[PDB]
């Protein structure tokens, strides 16, 4: 099924679509459309009804033991009441009792489920696609889900293409059609007629493909299913040891109650209490609630990422976020404001201050002469920016243009001295101007002096002032052209340093009035022809701009710096602005030197200087180019604080692959589409959520909202807190497990009453199931967290001997005692003091013994005995949850004679919690207490 | 250096202009928290060393709270009738009562959401603003439940102190604790302090959303925004929750290292620095070079 | 895993926490006991009324079986209630004060004295009596005692009357009166508190003649003349009843 529009026209196709080529149609017929074509392609998938979901949560995992006990139990009271008349309902309680117990626990586990997806797929709106339409006669950039059949669509580099689209207009678009195809070759799209076949027929553009280059608009032909996509259609480490630890403790519980199963058989059990209480213990002892403990712990992290700016793409990227070492990022609009401002000029050999702003426009100097108009005059002719309409009341600080920042910065400096640059660039007449591109380095454009001169023809250019110096021979000093000679290059040389060693961008302008002779007022202008004497003009001034460095930059270099993460900055700048502004963030720091710099410093040339006493670099991009593996190893082995200034995006790759080589886990900044196989070569790319283009987002591990580098620290300090939290997590779901085996060992071995029976087992671990999801939801960011060396990724567990004892030999048996001493009080407080229960068990435990003796010497009979067992065993329970539920809300706060209550058991916990306080031990597992 | 004690409306509001307005250059308007004023907190901070090349080139208006200032009298009943709302309200006279035009907040606490409502309610006087330790929500239902069952059997300084620094400091009790407690319990007018400190926590949750592409967005903050909190800080959710519902172009997070209570007494040679690029960024003072630069 | 001096300093580790923990455990468990009172139960409500106990108890889930003619076969029974008896003979509550009859012994201060029970209450199945108590003639005896409750005021007149379910052809002769329990005794104060007190008892011969020899009964005993002392019950079957089977082999 491929039938296209390709072989139709340009003039029918305003019939097919109704649509105006260069205005299209009107937002009332697109949303007309939207009301009755419906979304956009929206590839509606398919769905569970979620009740399959709830059912699957029930009986699925362990619970299907508890089912069969709840099976066994009511066999086994329908077996009594059908044989013999005046049943006891006991059978039918228990079995009652234990599926109470299993819907209860799947209810749990299927909201702890809900809550986790639904804090999951909030992040598919946080940055919704988009697509560039010019419905209404302005680009607009509506959603992509609102595009309808027929609206014009203009795609650029690095945007996805919204819908099928048949292009009417291109400049040079290719797209990547690897997602249709299995070749990732960039084929071309062109508004011609290539094959009659669809799918290569160069002038249709497919739904879900990426075009890499150029520009290109074209009409929407397929919106919906109906697209030529829509027709058609391993693990982590964290993962890793957390489903081991649960086969380990599963086959140890499996074990354990295998043991109680045969013990309790030699202790004269009914064949039910025996094949009942193994069932309590092995789904008692078994961790269930713990991959829904780490999916919520990792849940929520990303969530709190979110919400500084960090917008997390998948569950693997957030452990592997906290376990970073290097975050190789670029400098501007993610180390750098690019809000840039024009502080300095040099004209007329003295370096003047841009400050202007409302008080002194004429900072340093009012109005001078022809240098600095010529100089105005450059600078608002070769601009192609302009303000925006609806903005003539605003201050000229406080208004909007539109174009590069530069250009911006530009406008609004000489826009402040000057006066309505709107005015001057009108006054005069812009006829050519070449587009800029990083291969000449300058942009020419060709215009006409009203005042005196009238040529026809201008040679108002600017460009980098290393380079445009090379070919304006002349120089403008007091307004009269002079020869420049080498005293002239050095002031300027010496005038470059100084301004770009603040930190600045610092342009050239020169400018030439061209003879009549040679070209006459009829001429026309080629780019492939010379014509113009592209050489040969004359120098006028230099003009500077800071771009200042992000408020939150060099507090996330600092942090970065204590916390042992290498940051290295990939600039696409002249290595001493590099430099200034790496010094000026913290990446070079204080101390630390360049090898120029301790040349300098020493008076010594730089050849002598030895490169191990610099432990700060600046390679230069055209280098990078000529070192081997070795010794681009060796340079970021050795200099600890690296910068690559003038480095090309495609060197990102090779700079990742050299920083991967140590075993480090390196981060980077996409913004781009050739940066785009280094987001897939690092471990956690990171893209750009407002500069950044579709690919790179596409292609990223990691969004930042705010394009700030400092988020990106952000992000690595929230998700180094997932490493302790989860063993906190596995620590809380572990300590459960000895007041529950505890009792029935103490009984066997001490022969006393059971202080604990199976159902009331169950209870205990019904209700401490959700104490490691509650703790994660209420906690607090650990101090000092960003003070630590990274982790090691596989030299670092989870589970440790040392967690492990801390969870099941302390804490555990803390717990224990306190619900051991809760059923000694209610013994002791009947008649049974503490001291007569030893040996008790046999004549307790008898049916036939009705004359069992207190200490006060009263007798009680099997029945009376056995009440009070049972609000025994239900206060044990009862102490138990409501100690562990205590002793959370208050660590996570301090960091008659009922007081046998819960009282007791959280008392002790402080007692021997301060006594570990006491001892300090060691690195430290004192926290836990 | 002048100091008018404009009136207006609910009050009488004393402001201490420390400087001299530069035509219609912004203003820097900063407002305290609760259990201090200005000369506690701000006049540890806009006289530091770093600070003084910012303070030159701009203006600074050093307003009082309504019975915070030093010197006051009291009431018998009170009654401390401007709310949030209100306390913002009356703003916009002390800006035209100095012939003022724009200002860039500084907001600590419930000056910091005194300035956002302020900012809230008149976009186009208010350039931008810092807000350290800004709160956009109310007490809520535990926070709020905490609130009236531990202050009622606790003083109201200690209460300040609670509220201000973390309680790893308060239970560890430092020098700047107490050098602090000492300026809270005297220098200060309890009888409107304790009504003060109550209309703070009768507040209503400032209105302010996340873009999110979406025309029936809530409104919020236009102006550029950076929002200081240490990290070791009682309000570090607060700022994080305010961090985000906010335009991510515009505001930035700026939650400081090795700090906590008060980034403004603490570290200030952190927040100076992130003060300089805040306001470089938004095109002033751009010729003041980089300050690990500038000792080279 | 090797290591022995890790091993060695775990285990110490270990041995010093354990006993820290031990001995707060310990602390806590002297100091619930010094809240507690040592002469008479804190709480009372769970043991409202009093059960009813036979004596001795047999092998195999109160069962009495024994044979006619083998003396090893009773002999169990036999030196048990020789030495359940033994303070009930006359040699040893010379010391215990005599009783009125019929009102309850209500005693104040440190007095605390007990009434005595003759052992000739019981007939025929006293130890004064034939060395065996019912067997090798034919006619076993088996005790009836009821559980000892502290402050315990039984209202009425306290009988047991055990009637044999076996149609009643092996008559049961139920000893002590018609089955009454003087109610001299019944204000029992607990050990402690009450020195040398002797339950009463009440003994029950089951007539097993050689003509209706081996079978069983099933002599169901209960309390029938007090209200306070409840008897009916659906979960407990020894509250104010009991019910056991006597077999005679051969
Ligand atoms: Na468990």
């Amino acid at each position: 099924v491929s039938m296209d529009d390709h072989k139709l026209s340009l003039d029918e196709l305003h019939r097919k679509y109704g649509t105006d080529l260069s205005r299209g149609l009107t937002s009332a017929r697109a949303a007309e459309i939207l009301a009755r074509d419906g979304p956009n392609a929206l590839t509606p998938p398919p769905t569970t009804p979620e009740w399959i979901k709830f059912c699957r949560q029930l009986f699925g995992g362990f619970s299907m033991l508890l089912w069969i006990g709840a099976i066994l139990c009511f066999l086994a009271y329908s077996i009594q009441a059908a044989t013999e008349e005046e049943p006891q309902n006991d059978n039918l309680y228990l079995g009652v009792v234990l599926s109470a117990v299993v819907i209860i626990t799947g209810c749990f586990s299927y909201y702890q489920e809900a809550k986790s997806s639904k804090i999951m797929e909030s992040f598919k709106n946080m940055v919704p696609q988009q697509a560039l339409v010019i419905r209404n006669g302005e680009k607009m950039s509506i959603n992509a889900e609102e595009v309808v059949v027929g609206d014009l669509v203009e795609v650029k580099g690095g945007d996805r293409i919204p819908a099928d689209l048949r292009i009417i207009s291109a400049n040079g678009c290719k797209v990547d059609n690897s997602s249709l195809t299995g070749e990732s070759e960039p084929q071309t799209r062109s508004p011609d007629f290539t094959n009659e076949n669809p799918l290569e027929t160069r002038n249709i553009a497919f739904f879900s493909t990426n075009c890499v280059e150029g520009t290109a608009r074209g009409i929407v032909v397929y919106t919906g299913d109906r697209t030529v996509m829509g027709r058609i259609a391993g693990q982590t480490p964290i993962a890793a040891e957390i489903e081991h630890f649960i086969h380990i403790i599963t086959g140890v519980a499996v074990f354990l109650g295998v043991s109680f199963f045969i013990l309790s058989l030699i202790l004269e059990y009914t064949w039910l209490e025996a094949v009942i209480f193994l069932i309590g213990i092995i789904v008692a002892n078994v961790p269930e609630g713990l991959l829904a403990t780490v999916t919520v712990c990792l849940t929520l992290t990303a969530k709190r990422m979110a919400r500084k700016n960090c917008l997390v793409k998948n569950l693997e990227a957030v452990e592997t976020l906290g376990s970073t070492s290097t975050i190789c990022s670029d400098k501007t609009g993610t180390l750098t404001q690019n809000r840039m401002t024009v502080a300095h000029m040099w004209f007329d050999n003295q370096i003047h201050e841009a400050d202007t702003t409302e008080n002194q426009s004429g900072v340093s100097f009012d109005k001078t002469s022809a240098t600095w108009l010529a100089l105005s005059r450059i600078a608002g002719l070769c601009n192609r920016a302009v303000f925006q309409a609806n903005q003539e009341n605003l201050p000229i600080l406080k208004r909007a243009v539109a174009g590069d920042a530069s250009e911006s910065a530009l406008l609004k400096c000489i826009e402040l001295c000057c006066g309505s640059v709107k005015e001057m660039r009108e006054r005069y007449a812009k006829i050519v101007e070449i587009p800029f591109n990083s291969t000449n380095k300058y942009q020419l454009s060709i215009h006409k002096n009203p005042n005196t001169s009238e040529p026809q023809h201008l040679l108002v250019m600017k460009g980098a002032p290393e380079r445009i110096l090379d070919r304006c021979s002349s120089i403008l000093l007091h307004g009269k052209e002079q020869p420049l000679d080498e005293e002239l290059k050095d002031a300027f040389q010496n005038a470059y340093l100084e301004l770009g060693g603040l930190g600045e961008r610092v342009l050239g302008f020169c400018h030439l009035f061209l003879p009549d002779e040679q070209f006459p007022e009829g001429f026309q202008f080629d780019t492939d022809d010379v014509n113009f004497p592209i050489d040969n003009l004359c120098f006028v001034g230099l003009i500077s701009m800071i771009d200042p460095p992000r408020a939150a930059v060099p507090d996330a270099v600092g942090k970065c710096r204590s916390a042992g993460i290498k940051v290295i900055m990939v600039t696409g700048d002249h290595p001493i602005t590099a430099k200034a502004i790496a010094k000026g963030v913290g990446i070079i720091s204080e101390g630390n030197e360049t090898v120029e710099d301790i040349a300098a410093r020493l008076n010594i040339p730089v050849s002598q200087v030895n490169p191990r006493d610099a432990k700060a670099c600046v390679v230069h991009g055209s280098d990078l180019k000529d070192m081997t593996s070795e010794q681009l190893d060796d340079i970021l082995k050795y200099h600890t604080e690296i910068v690559f200034a003038r480095t090309s995006p495609q060197q990102k790759l090779i700079i990742v692959e050299g920083c991967q080589r140590q075993g480090a886990i390196v981060a980077v900044t996409g913004d781009g589409v050739n940066d785009s196989p280094a987001l897939k070569k690092a471990d956690i790319g990171v893209a750009m959520g407002i500069a950044g283009s579709d690919v790179s987002k596409q292609a990223a591990d990691m969004i930042l909202l705010d394009d700030n580098f400092a988020s990106i620290v952000t992000g690595v300090e929230e998700g180094r807190l997932i490493f302790d939290n989860l063993k906190k997590s596995i620590a809380y779901t572990l300590t459960s497990n000895i007041p529950e085996i505890t009792p029935f060992l103490i009984f066997i071995i001490a022969n006393i009453p059971l202080p604990l029976g199976t159902v009331t087992i169950l209870c205990i671990d019904l209700g401490t199931d959700m104490v490691p999801a509650i703790s994660l939801a209420y906690e607090q960011a650990e101090s000092d967290i960003m003070k630590r060396q990274p982790r090691n990724p596989k030299t670092d567990k989870l589970v440790n001997e040392r967690l492990i004892s801390m969870a099941y030999g302390q804490i555990g048996m803390i717990q224990a005692l306190g619900g051991f001493f809760t059923y000694f009080v209610i013994l002791a407080e009947n008649g049974f003091l503490p001291i007569h229960l030893l040996g008790l068990r046999v004549d307790w435990d008898d049916r036939w013994i009705n004359d069992v003796e207190d200490s006060y010497g009263q007798q009680w009979t099997y029945e009376q005995r056995k009440i009070v067992e049972f609000t025994c065993h239900t206060a044990f329970f009862v102490s138990i949850v409501v100690v562990q539920w205590a002793d959370l809300v208050i660590c996570k706060t301090r960091r008659t004679w009922w007081f046998c209550a819960f009282p007791y058991s959280l008392l002790i916990f402080v007692y021997d919690k301060v006594r570990k306080l006491i001892i300090r031990r060691r690195v430290e597992k004192e926290t836990y207490y | 250096c002048q100091e008018h004690d404009i009136e207006t409306t609910h009050g009488v509001v004393h402001v201490t202009i420390r400087g001299l307005p530069k035509g219609n250059r912004p203003v820097i308007l900063t407002y305290h928290d609760i259990g201090l004023n200005h000369k506690s907190c701000f006049n540890a901070f806009f006289n530091f060393e770093d600070m003084q090349e910012i303070t030159q080139h701009f203006a600074v208006c050093h307003v009082d709270a309504p019975g915070q200032q030093e010197g006051a009298p009291s009431f018998p009943t009170g009654y401390q009738y401007p709310t949030m709302d209100e306390l913002a309200e009356m703003l916009p006279p002390v800006l035209t009562h100095l012939s003022l035009k724009s200002i860039i907040g500084i907001g600590v606490g419930a000056g910091a959401y005194i300035l956002s409502r302020f900012a809230l309610n008149h976009p186009e006087l208010v350039e931008g603003l810092v807000l350290i330790n800004v709160d956009p929500c109310a007490k809520g239902w535990i926070d709020w439940a905490a609130s009236k069952l531990s202050g009622l059997t606790t003083n109201v300084v200690d209460i300040i102190l609670a509220h201000h620094f973390g309680q790893e400091e308060l239970q560890a009790n430092l020098d700047l604790i107490q050098t602090y407690r000492m300026h809270i319990a005297q220098d200060i007018n309890q009888d409107n302090l304790q009504l003060f400190l109550n209309s703070y926590n009768g507040r209503r949750d400032l209105e302010i959303e996340r873009p999110i592409l979406g025309d029936n967005k809530s409104k919020t903050l236009k102006c550029s925004t950076l929002l200081v909190v240490g990290d070791n800080s009682p309000a570090v959710e607060a700022v994080v929750e305010c961090n985000s519902r906010l335009n991510p172009i515009n505001t930035t997070l700026l939650k400081m290292a090795d700090c906590g209570g008060l980034p403004q007494v603490v570290q200030p040679g952190k927040l100076t620095e992130a003060f300089k690029y805040f306001l470089q960024g938004m095109g002033y003072i751009p010729s003041a070079s980089m300050t690990r630069l500038a000792r080279s | 895993g090797r290591t022995a001096k890790s091993w060695g300093l775990i285990l110490l580790f270990y041995l010093v926490f354990y006993g820290f923990l031990a001995a707060l455990f310990s602390f806590t468990m002297w100091v619930m006991l010094q809240t507690l009172n040592d002469e008479v139960p804190k709480y009372r409500d769970q043991i409202p009324s009093p059960g009813l106990m036979v004596f001795p108890k047999p092998v195999t889930a109160l069962e009495y079986t024994f044979s006619r003619s083998d003396p090893t076969s009773y002999a169990g029974y036999i030196e048990d209630l020789k030495k359940f008896l033994k303070p009930y003979t006359l040699e040893e509550q010379k010391n215990l004060t005599v009783c009125p009859d019929g009102a309850l012994f209500e005693q104040k201060g440190p007095v605390y004295v007990a009434c005595q029970f003759p052992i000739s209450l019981l007939q025929a199945c006293s130890g004064m009596n034939d060395p065996d108590f019912g067997y090798s003639q034919g006619n076993p005896c088996i005790l009836v005692k009821m559980n000892r409750i502290i402050g315990l005021k039984p209202e009425g007149v306290p009988r047991i009357d055990c009637v044999s379910k076996n149609e009643d052809i092996p008559n049961v002769a139920v000893y002590p009166h018609n089955g009454m329990i003087d109610l001299k005794y019944f204000p029992y104060y607990g050990k402690k508190l009450h020195v040398g007190y002797l339950q009463p008892l009440v003994a029950v011969q089951v007539s097993f003649a050689p003509n209706n020899t081996g079978k069983e009964v099933t002599v169901e005993c209960k309390i029938d003349g007090s209200a306070n002392l409840k008897s009916q019950d659906d979960r407990d079957k020894f509250l104010g009843r009991v019910m056991f089977k006597i077999t005679a082999r051969a």
